[PDB]
């Protein structure tokens, strides 16, 4: 890397006005909308969840046996599905009975996140254009 | 950790009916094309046959005649069933797992192999 | 069916060269190509998925690439634990034909 | 004796270089799949410079341009059948019988359609060619659509038409197309009569396998390319003299019936039988045939030596693969192309032969799989009147050698045509010692150092300066004007404030070059002088802007006072 | 907001003892719902250790 | 058309006198379909006054 200590010069910083933040917090949701883009929409799937719970510092009551009524591959013909759900990723409906739904998919377009797209932080440097710099503070404290 | 392990005999003479048994461990079966493939000795890798998911639609190798019929048996069991063998069909046969899938690993590949089981005539 | 072979039928190398195989298919197949790894007393392992992806936990010296019915894998830095038989299948049509089979020796 | 550096802008040089072109169209709308409003349209008249001297090494096999246009294409493709109707809710079960005639080509499918209506199911019947239709059962009468199970099936738009349009491709600011102008030229090699031209010959994409239908012819002999002629399984490209001719014609009369599938979206399919069920019958005159295959054979005898060549069909299975596939009228064809490909040379019964053709409606294009596209059936008879122009044999052991119609991917399709062009990138900078201190473009690329130094004035003029083609184009052009900086700040931080021929007055070494002015300025092209000084050209660069600027500048700046 | 550096890293150690399996699950043509399949072993609970 | 501009503002408020709640319905798979509920206060008519 190029790095040169700028001598007799003292230059005022404010993190909290920083426009780098933004634009990093811009970057970020931009990369985390591209990457689940090219994956599977789960709309299809937020049917009536007729869920009972499943008998085991141990849980109680956290996952949930939860069955639905999904198309195969000829559409016409349906079929009964199981998966274990986490009680936080599921709301009750129709009061005190065993239906639920899956939270959020009343209002969002439920995306999953493609198994192969690694969610593991790697460094990040940012550079500027020709033309600009970037002043890094050395005080320690 | 998805593995695979053949079963059935060694030792099937001329005519009657071949049947091989491939058990899923670690996993139940899911949506991804169970196939049977074999390899003679001296010969390339040859595709048997493959079943979608726990019953449901099946397909063959055109280039047997039809002898071959492949099943499930139990959620983590099916079963190959291959009629008139003959000495040509001398082999290492092969239960492997066929992902459909572009968002996984593996796309359109034999990503899950089991260990293999030899059978002679 | 839709024929295919690989070049060379065998080849022998040492520690640390660089080994290329060449897999040619009688038609073309897209980027539809795989390639698996064969070694005794083990099931084959799939090395490389749609012609240039590696699988998940394939060491990085493994790069394979191609198009068409012309793909090449090429192996640097060959390690002792690498000397097994590598092949090459299709995947467009049904049945996915493998390949003859190239035997990497010592 | 007393030799200086002097820096020349506009130099006639370049490198073998791989950029993106611009698809320009012919002047003469449509919603052509290729879209026209993508490229820009044509210059009314091109310009070919005929570049002499400059024998240039051109290679089908390695040319960018091919791949280019693959990626071209199937984005084009893609993005024409974008905003059509996606056949989502027609995997149902279908209870198919055979039609009471061709036996069991076509079957009376019935299936119940559940409209966005969402009150009612209806009861549909609708006619299915057999390849597109796969059985799901041992009931006899039950069936699906053959890919809609592992892909999502895409209707083509019936106002899409699918005629070859002819498409050039033009070199972007900064880059050059040198055209290979030989008559027997073999594909790979040193061309000697080369030119340079903005934008190719009029390019049909014909999409097609295991023959090239329509396009240019060769002008002396029939042309047998292949890359190495002997490692097997490479296409051997063969460009014909006179054209035979593919008439072809299916004699079915079809009525189109549309299902309602959502507000605004229908899907097209096939309504009833109007007349006999006949078959599609490609007439091809034989004896023409003969001749072509004489024609052929000849020249694979010149090239393998008098071996006894066979041509034999294609090896057996899926029909997509082995027969040949057509592009003509909308609908895909699909052609037994085994009687064309029957015969023992060494060294009768008809006139005319018939190849029976089947139609295919569910197509899975580009090699790709996981995506396919469903062609809506036409109206009425179809009379193609095509032209044979070139062919792909593939090689497979008494003596004989075995040639069949092969191919490839639609690669192959275009090196068959785009073999005499390359595109190369110019460096207009160079340098070269002098005594002082401080015809077209590339017309003069051939010519001595003498008089090819006083035409920069041209190569300098003319070499610089929305969706997704939008985005292609604006990388370029930003790429572009890059480079025009590099050459202009390389050129000020040297002293050429605006000097196509700026002098340095640095000294010019003895260990660059030894040779006398008189041996350095005539008796060498430019391309001789920039590869003999290609190493050095680094270190000269430094001397030309460390050792002058920087003092030329402190000493300026000690001149006022 | 309050944001406090530390001279010293804390080690967080995080662990979820509970076996998994996955099951995929067709949701069309090509589509996976990923999914949980059976429990293998006794149902714990994920624990941090600081 | 003759398009006119004024020298002056013409003054135009309205509004709708209801009271109204928002009734998500859901239909089928899918995000959920809004849509009115019940008129709290009485039915009356929404007017422009100039
Ligand atoms: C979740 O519930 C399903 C039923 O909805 C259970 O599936 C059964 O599992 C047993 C296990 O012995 C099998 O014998 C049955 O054949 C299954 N029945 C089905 C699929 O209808 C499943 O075991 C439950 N999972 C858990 C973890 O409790
Ligand atoms: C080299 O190629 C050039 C360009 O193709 C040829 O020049 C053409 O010659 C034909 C002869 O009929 C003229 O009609 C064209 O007008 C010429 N084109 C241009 C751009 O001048 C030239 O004949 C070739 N020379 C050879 C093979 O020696
Ligand atoms: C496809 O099948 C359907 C029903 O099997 C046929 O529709 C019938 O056609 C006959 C022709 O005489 C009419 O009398 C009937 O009223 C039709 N039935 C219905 C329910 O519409 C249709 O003709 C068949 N098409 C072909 C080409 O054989
Ligand atoms: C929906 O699933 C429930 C499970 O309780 C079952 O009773 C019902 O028959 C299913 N409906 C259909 C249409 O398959
Ligand atoms: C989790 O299950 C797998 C199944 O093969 C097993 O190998 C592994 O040991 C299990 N985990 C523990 C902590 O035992
Ligand atoms: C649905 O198709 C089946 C096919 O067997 C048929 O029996 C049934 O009448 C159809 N239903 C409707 C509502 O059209
Ligand atoms: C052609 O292929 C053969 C295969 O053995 C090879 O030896 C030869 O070098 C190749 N020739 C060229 C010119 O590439
Ligand atoms: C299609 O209609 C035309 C009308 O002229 C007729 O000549 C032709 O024979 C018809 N096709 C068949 C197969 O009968
Ligand atoms: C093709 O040849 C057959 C030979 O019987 C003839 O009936 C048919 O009309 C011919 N078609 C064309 C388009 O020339
Ligand atoms: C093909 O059609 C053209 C149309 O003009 C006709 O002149 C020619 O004779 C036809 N060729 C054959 C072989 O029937
Ligand atoms: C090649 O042609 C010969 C006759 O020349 C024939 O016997 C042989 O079967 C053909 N081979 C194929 C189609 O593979
Ligand atoms: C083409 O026709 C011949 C006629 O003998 C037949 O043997 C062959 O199978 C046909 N080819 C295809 C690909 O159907
Ligand atoms: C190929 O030629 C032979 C000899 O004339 C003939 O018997 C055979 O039928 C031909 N093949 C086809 C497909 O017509
Ligand atoms: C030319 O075609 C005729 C029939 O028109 C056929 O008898 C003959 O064998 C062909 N020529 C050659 C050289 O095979
Ligand atoms: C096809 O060949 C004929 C031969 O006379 C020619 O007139 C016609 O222009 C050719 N068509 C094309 C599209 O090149
Ligand atoms: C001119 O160049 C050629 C090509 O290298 C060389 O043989 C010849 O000697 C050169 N002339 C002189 C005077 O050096
Ligand atoms: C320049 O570098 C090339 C790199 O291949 C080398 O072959 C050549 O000898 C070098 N020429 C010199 C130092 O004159
Ligand atoms: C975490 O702390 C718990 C406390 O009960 C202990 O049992 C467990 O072993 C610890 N886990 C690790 C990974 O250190
Ligand atoms: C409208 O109805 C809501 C119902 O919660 C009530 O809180 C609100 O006061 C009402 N507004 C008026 C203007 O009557
Ligand atoms: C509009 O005028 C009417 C006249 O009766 C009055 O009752 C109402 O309050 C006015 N509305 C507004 C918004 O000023």
């Amino acid at each position: 890397p190029q790095e040169v200590v700028l001598e007799n010069v003292t230059e005022h910083f404010n993190m909290w006005k920083n426009n780098m933040v933004e634009q990093m917090q811009t970057d970020i949701i931009s990369l985390w909308d591209q990457s689940l883009k090219p994956c599977v929409k789960l709309t299809p799937l937020c049917v009536t969840l007729n869920c009972k719970d499943v008998n085991a510092t141990m849980e109680r009551g956290e996952i949930k046996n939860c069955s639905f009524n999904i198309t195969t591959e000829l559409r016409d013909k349906v079929q009964k599905v199981y998966a274990l759900f986490y009680k936080l990723d599921v709301v009750p409906i129709d009061n005190n009975n065993t239906s639920y739904r899956l939270i959020s998919c009343d209002t969002s377009v439920i995306t999953q996140a493609c198994p192969k797209i690694s969610f593991e932080p790697i460094p990040i440097h940012y550079c500027a254009p020709a033309g600009f710099a970037i002043l890094k503070c050395n005080d320690k404290t | 950790q998805v593995q695979l392990q053949e079963s059935g005999p060694g030792l099937v003479k001329p005519s009657e009916t071949l049947s091989l048994t491939c058990t899923v461990s670690g996993g139940s079966i899911d949506d991804y094309f169970w196939n049977w493939v074999r390899q003679p000795p001296g010969k390339p890798l040859e595709c048997i046959g493959y079943i979608f998911g726990r019953g449901g639609g099946t397909k063959y190798n055109p280039s047997l005649d039809n002898r071959v019929t492949i099943s499930t048996d139990t959620p983590n069991q099916f079963s190959l069933k291959l009629r008139s063998v003959t000495v040509a069909d001398t082999a290492i046969y092969y239960c492997a797992r066929w992902n459909l899938y572009d968002d996984d690993f593996g796309y359109n590949s034999f990503a899950v192999w089991g260990r293999g089981v030899l059978v002679t005539v | 069916d839709i024929q295919m072979t690989q070049s060379p039928s065998s080849l022998s190398a040492s520690v640390g060269d660089t080994v290329t195989i060449t897999c040619q298919a009688r038609h073309a197949v897209g980027k539809n190509l795989n390639w698996y790894q064969q070694k005794p007393g083990r099931g084959p392992q799939l090395l490389i998925y749609m012609a240039s992806s590696r699988h998940s936990g394939v060491p990085s010296r493994f790069r394979g690439s191609g198009s068409g019915r012309e793909f090449t894998l090429t192996i640097n830095n060959l390690q002792p634990e690498d000397f097994a038989t590598y092949s090459c299948q299709q995947g467009y049509t049904y049945p996915w034909t493998f390949g003859q089979g190239t035997k990497v020796e010592m | 004796e007393k030799l200086w550096v002097t820096v020349y802008y506009g130099v006639p040089v370049w490198k073998d270089a791989e950029t993106t072109l611009f698809c320009a169209s012919d002047a003469k709308e449509k919603h052509n799949v290729w879209a026209t409003h993508a490229c820009v349209p044509t210059d009314p008249n091109p310009q070919e410079v005929v570049l002499e001297n400059v024998t240039e090494h051109f290679n089908m096999w390695k040319n960018n341009m091919v791949e280019q246009m693959q990626t071209d294409i199937i984005s084009l493709w893609d993005q024409s059948l974008k905003p059509c109707v996606k056949l989502t809710p027609l995997c149902v079960t279908l209870n198919c019988k055979d039609v009471n005639a061709e036996r069991g080509e076509i079957k009376n499918c019935s299936f119940n359609i559940t409209t966005e209506l969402r009150d009612k199911v209806q009861k549909v019947y609708a006619l299915f060619y057999k390849l597109d239709v796969v059985p799901i059962d041992n009931n006899n009468t039950s069936y699906r659509l053959i890919s809609c199970d592992t892909s999502v099936i895409t209707q083509a738009c019936p106002k899409i038409s699918f005629e070859p349009i002819p498409i050039h491709y033009c070199a972007p600011a900064g880059f050059a197309i040198l055209k290979c102008n030989d008559k027997t030229f073999n594909g790979k090699g040193p061309c000697k009569n080369v030119s340079t031209v903005q934008c190719t010959h009029g390019i049909r994409p014909v999409v097609s396998t295991q023959l090239l239908l329509n396009g240019s012819l060769a002008e002396e002999e029939v042309v047998i390319r292949s890359d190495n002629f002997t490692n097997n399984a490479k296409t051997i490209i063969v460009q014909l003299k006179e054209s035979v001719e593919i008439n072809c014609t299916r004699p079915n009369n079809y009525t189109r019936k549309s299902i309602r599938i959502g507000p605004g979206r229908a899907f097209y399919t096939m309504g009833e039988i109007i007349g006999d069920i006949r078959q599609a019958h490609c007439n091809i005159s034989r004896a023409k045939w003969n001749d072509t295959l004489k024609q052929i054979v000849i020249k694979l005898r010149e090239q393998f030596e008098n071996k006894t060549i066979v041509f034999n069909h294609s090896s057996g299975g899926d029909p997509e693969i082995v027969m040949h596939s057509f592009n003509c009228g909308g609908e895909f064809f699909y052609c037994n192309s085994t009687q064309l490909f029957n015969s023992t040379w060494n060294n009768t019964e008809g006139n005319t032969i018939t190849l029976p053709c089947r139609i295919k409606q569910i197509i899975n294009m580009w090699q790709r799989v996981g995506q396919a596209m469903y062609a809506p059936p036409i109206r009425g008879q179809i009379r193609c009147s095509s032209n044979i122009t070139g062919l792909l044999l593939t090689r497979d052991e008494n003596g004989t050698e075995i040639f069949r119609p092969g191919g490839g991917d639609m690669r192959d399709n275009w090196r068959s045509e785009l073999y005499k062009y390359k595109v190369v990138k110019i460096e207009p900078l160079g340098v070269a010692p002098t005594r002082c201190k401080r015809r077209g473009f590339l017309g003069a690329a051939g010519s001595t150092m003498g008089a090819a130094s006083m035409t920069l004035t041209v190569q300098a003029r003319n070499l610089l300066s929305l969706g997704v083609w939008g985005i292609k184009q604006l990388q370029a052009r930003v790429l572009a004007v890059e480079r025009y900086l590099r050459d202009q700040q390389l050129l000020g931080i040297w002293g050429c404030s605006g000097k196509l021929i700026c002098t340095t007055a640095v000294p010019w070494n003895a260990s660059w070059s030894n040779k006398s002015l008189d041996r350095i300025w005539n008796n060498m092209t430019w391309m001789e002088w920039e590869r003999e000084i290609d190493n050095y050209t680094s270190e000269i660069y430094t001397l030309i802007e460390e050792s002058q600027n920087q003092q030329e500048k402190n000493e300026q700046e000690l001149l006022c006072l």
